[PDB]
């Protein structure tokens, strides 16, 4: 067991997002029992995770984790339950995980948080129905957008444009965001209202395709161009809570929902490979960046699992 | 002064944010008692066989803790209107798992949202909880003034914000309640917590909410300003809206982040005393009418009833009353007997219903002001009273006051009187019967002589309270018709309601009555202006009298005699509540109706829609003769 690492991991894994080099981040939340906090886990050896006593790092939270973001090789962006965006960075050694900055600016759970293309700012979205703009380096809000009018679900950064990002909210809106307009949101989707939208991934070579899941396990892609629905599957018997895509050339695109399964799509949206190795909510999937063939699910029922893609 | 809860929706240790929120100064606590991200599948393999907990333990607080300090929220991801039958199956199942978790706590409260238009499963599954055995615990209703789609920043290019105002588009907040409630039948046991924006809505918006019951205020650290030493305040317009709050006695919660960081919470909390201890001061007649509020009372009759001693204590203890009585009998006797036969001229001065004996000392009073001469009967039935009369008679009055056992009706007098005063009227003039008492006595005065009061009129006005419907509601009663409580009137200090319409005359009365043919029955027409969309459920009732020329007495609130807290308003309810849009007129109907038995009102509003005539025959209600 590291230095400054718990004893105990909370049991509801959160997100799991494997660095450049293969080594994993993960976030837990203690969502029941006595003490309702989370954790930050670094594991080298991804095949040992969750196991704590063979944690390359670990830190405690004030709050859960409700979302989880690298900054760099060495930052760790966190969306907390106590409406802190919260800053953390690796240790020289990166044998500690230490607090830069905890900042109380949403007034309800930070649910959600993306690094624009800059790597020096930051986007959350709140149950507050705000989305806030972050200076990292100066560690404050640039700006703060009341545009949605129910809480916001996600909030997708562009992968190569800084100014650029995309969110959805339980007020049925997918929102196109550039910071360099003076209204600087655009609303976008089917023309039709559909299901809810519950989750967000840019496509990330086509700089104007992105995909959308729904409270009603529908994955849809989207061209911002056409901004019409080209695709869309009934994957999932429950709401879609995470997109992924690979790293391939032609990227796979994984599917995890609530129906406590896991999906890997084609680009035509057709399904390649299904596992229902969680017994509870699918929370994150990462690709390995050394073995694409490689992708690592974790849920709330506290399994780490490495699965094998054809 | 103020009670104060804190709104949090993150608790990492319930005994330690508990101490943290008390030691800021804060009287209770508004948190998750599940985990507000910890959604729970009910039906669907693996998912519902989830290992528990499922929640913290009771243990980790005392009874007297979770009964007193704690307020339950239901987690946000409950949505049990959802358009997906899953989302709805599991909410439903999630709503009632969370709402007997805090029954089993035994909260004094639970929030619950109204966010959105459609709240009808959300109000079916909080029904079927209150009918799941009876309870107290109240289910605080979390309504914005204004709906978030109409607080939304203008920042959407494709989407703009419709700046153009519509009336009944800026209360749709109040129909989100309105319809929640009508669909759990006014419950006793759901209230409103009413949520308070950066941005106050216009006045007609707010005074939608004037008779509601309202329980809590929501007060986001976002709406506060910051004052040069950086302290966080409010707007003028936050502060007048806190003061009307502050009226009706509600809780005050504080929600959000700390935003003035070089400052403790509390700071927002010290804000909110500094504001009540700063509150313009009430008025005696508000310090008289402290606990009597939206209190239902039945009108005394004290004609057909003996008044007990400590009513004629209360009715005595108004000195500027009886002052307005000395007065108008003073100008009366200088008006009847010139200085030059002062000595020679004495008066016959005949108090009708004299109780305990104020009008007698204030008929004393006033002879030894205008140094004219008085002899006086002391005329009440009541034969208690007549106790206190004759034992004053014997000690003090003397032989000047001659006290008379008797019905005024039935009194053969020795002599004719020059001046008849009388205290027969109730809060609605001649609801005690003073017409039929004087109209009885009228024959033993001189062809030339004075009733003092010489009139009275009844005023009503339209009223908007749901929460007095509520309280009349409640008053059924076993062994009689099961909706008698609205075909009543009823005394009460009106608190929590909207006067819809300025009061109108609705009946008159004059004494003498010289009419060769006398009838105090009555039918009157009545039409009220309505400027605003509202809901009628009954009629406030006031009357003004003149004692003598411009001597008056009024509980009529344009025309209210200062410092008279003595007689509250009357209320005349309706069985159905009456929806009433901007612009149209209530039209009410009123009738007196009377027997040699018995005297009683009967009431329908014909406009905009038709009530039932209330009270038919006096079927419900009746004043006895
Ligand atoms: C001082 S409140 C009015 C008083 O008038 C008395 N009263 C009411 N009606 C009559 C009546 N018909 N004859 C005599 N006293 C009356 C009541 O008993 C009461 O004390």
């Amino acid at each position: 067991l590291p230095p400054n690492a718990p004893a105990c991991m909370e049991r509801q894994l959160e997100a799991a997002r494997y660095r450049s080099d293969g080594a994993l981040l993960l976030g837990a939340s203690s969502l029941s029992g006595r003490c309702w906090a989370g954790s930050l886990w670094l594991f080298k050896d991804p095949c040992a995770a969750p196991n704590e006593g063979f944690c390359s790092a670990g830190v405690q939270t004030e709050a859960g984790v409700a979302d989880l973001t690298w900054v760099g090789e060495r930052g760790i962006l966190v969306a907390s339950d106590s409406g802190a965006v919260e800053l953390w960075e690796l240790d020289e050694n990166e044998t500690l995980i230490v607090s830069k900055f905890c900042k109380y600016e949403h007034d309800d759970i930070v649910s959600t948080v993306s690094v624009l293309s800059s790597g020096t700012q930051a986007v959350s979205g709140s149950k507050d129905i705000c989305i806030k703009v972050w200076d990292l380096a100066q560690q404050v809000v640039l700006s703060s957008y009341r545009a949605h009018a129910a809480q916001v679900t996600c909030v997708a950064a562009s992968p190569h444009k800084d100014s650029v990002f995309l969110s959805c909210s339980e007020d049925n809106r997918i929102l196109l965001w550039d910071t360099r307009c003076p209204k600087p949101a655009s609303q976008i989707g089917c023309s039709a209202p559909g299901y809810l939208p519950t989750s967000l991934a840019w496509h990330p070579q086509q700089s104007e395709v992105f995909v959308f899941g729904d409270e009603n396990g529908t994955v849809s892609l989207v061209d911002t161009k056409s901004t019409s629905c080209v695709l869309s599957s009934a994957v999932h018997s429950q709401c879609v809570t995470g997109l992924v895509f690979s790293p391939h050339s032609v990227p796979f695109l994984a599917s995890l929902s609530e129906d406590c399964s896991l999906a890997v799509l084609d680009s035509s949206l057709s399904e390649l490979f299904r596992s229902q190795a969680h017994r509870d909510f699918v929370r994150d999937a990462t690709w390995s960046p050394l073995n694409h063939s490689l992708l690592t699910t974790v849920g709330w029922d506290h399994q780490v699992v490495h699965h094998v893609v054809p | 002064r103020v009670s104060s809860g804190r709104d949090l929706n993150c608790v990492p240790e319930i005994a330690d944010t508990l101490g943290a929120v008390a030691k800021q100064g804060f009287d209770f606590l508004c948190m998750p008692v599940f985990h507000p991200r910890f959604k729970r599948e009910f039906i669907q393999e693996p998912a519902k066989n989830r290992p528990g907990p499922q929640t913290r333990s009771d243990l980790l607080l005392s009874g007297r803790d979770w009964n007193t300090l704690i307020v339950g929220k239901l987690s946000p991801w409950i949505r049990p209107d959802s358009k997906v039958e899953k989302i709805r199956r599991n909410s439903e199942a999630a709503m009632l798992q969370e709402l007997n978790f805090g029954a089993y706590l035994g909260l004094p409260a639970f929030l619950l949202p109204l966010n959105q238009e459609d709240n009808t499963n959300l109000a079916r599954v909080l029904t079927n909880h209150i009918h799941t055995g009876h309870h107290s615990s109240m289910f605080w209703m979390r309504v914005p003034l204004v709906a978030p789609e109409d607080l939304r920043d203008d920042i959407i290019e494709n989407a703009p914000t419709t700046h153009t105002e519509e009336y009944s588009g800026e209360e749709k907040t109040w129909m989100w309640w309105h319809n929640f409630r009508t669909l759990c039948d006014y419950s006793k046991r759901i209230a409103v917590a009413l949520e308070i924006g950066a941005d106050l809505p216009s006045n007609h918006v707010i005074d939608r909410w004037l008779g509601e019951p309202i329980k809590a205020a929501i007060l986001p650290t976002s709406i506060f300003l910051t004052n040069k030493k950086g302290f966080p305040v409010l707007s003028k317009m936050h502060q007048r809206l806190i003061f009307r709050l502050l009226k009706l006695e509600v809780q005050f919660i504080i929600t959000g982040t700390n935003h003035h960081s070089e400052k403790e919470f509390c700071s927002y909390l010290q804000y909110l005393e500094y504001l009540s201890q700063n509150r313009p001061p009430p008025n005696a007649y508000e310090l008289f009418a402290k606990g009597y509020e939206d209190y239902l009372q039945s009108p005394l009759q004290p004609l057909m009833d003996n008044l007990e001693s400590q009513t004629y204590e209360v009715f005595e203890k108004d000195p500027i009353k009886y002052s307005q009585y000395q007065q108008a009998i003073y100008k009366c006797l200088l008006d009847r007997v010139p200085e030059e036969e002062k000595d020679t001229n004495v008066q016959v001065l005949m108090v009708l219903g004299a109780g305990r004996g104020p009008l007698v000392n204030a008929s004393l009073r006033a002879a030894k002001q205008a140094d004219r001469r008085i002899k006086l009967y002391a005329v009440e039935k009541n034969p208690n009273a007549v106790v206190t009369l004759e034992n004053w008679q014997f000690e003090e009055w003397g032989s000047q006051v001659t006290v008379v056992s008797s019905d005024m009706r039935e009194w053969v007098a020795p002599e004719k009187a020059d001046i008849i005063v009388s205290e027969l009227l109730g809060s609605f003039a001649d609801n005690e019967l003073s017409p039929e008492c004087l109209d009885g006595a009228q024959h033993f005065l001189k062809d030339d002589g004075v009733s003092i009061p010489g009139e009275y009129t009844s005023f009503l006005a339209p009223i908007s309270s749901s929460k007095l419907y509520n309280e009349v509601r409640a008053c059924r009663e076993k062994d009689r018709d099961p909706e008698a409580q609205f075909e009543m009137p009823y005394v009460v200090r009106l608190h929590n309601f909207h006067q819809l319409s300025a009061p109108q005359p609705c009946f008159t009365f004059s004494h003498p009555n010289r009419d060769p043919m006398i009838d105090n029955n009555r039918y009157c027409t009545l039409e009220f202006p309505v400027e605003v969309n509202t809901v009628l459920h009954g009629f406030a009732g006031y009357f003004e009298t003149v004692l003598y020329q411009d001597i008056t007495l009024s509980i009529r609130p344009e025309t209210h005699s200062p410092g008279m807290f003595s007689w509250f308003p009357i209320l005349f309810p309706i069985k159905q509540p009456i929806t009433v849009r901007e612009g149209q007129t209530i039209c009410v109907r009123f009738w007196r109706c009377s027997n040699s038995k018995k005297v009683w009102y009967e009431w329908a509003v014909t406009a905009p829609v038709c009530s039932a005539i209330h009270n038919p025959t006096g079927r419900s209600y009746t004043i006895g003769l």
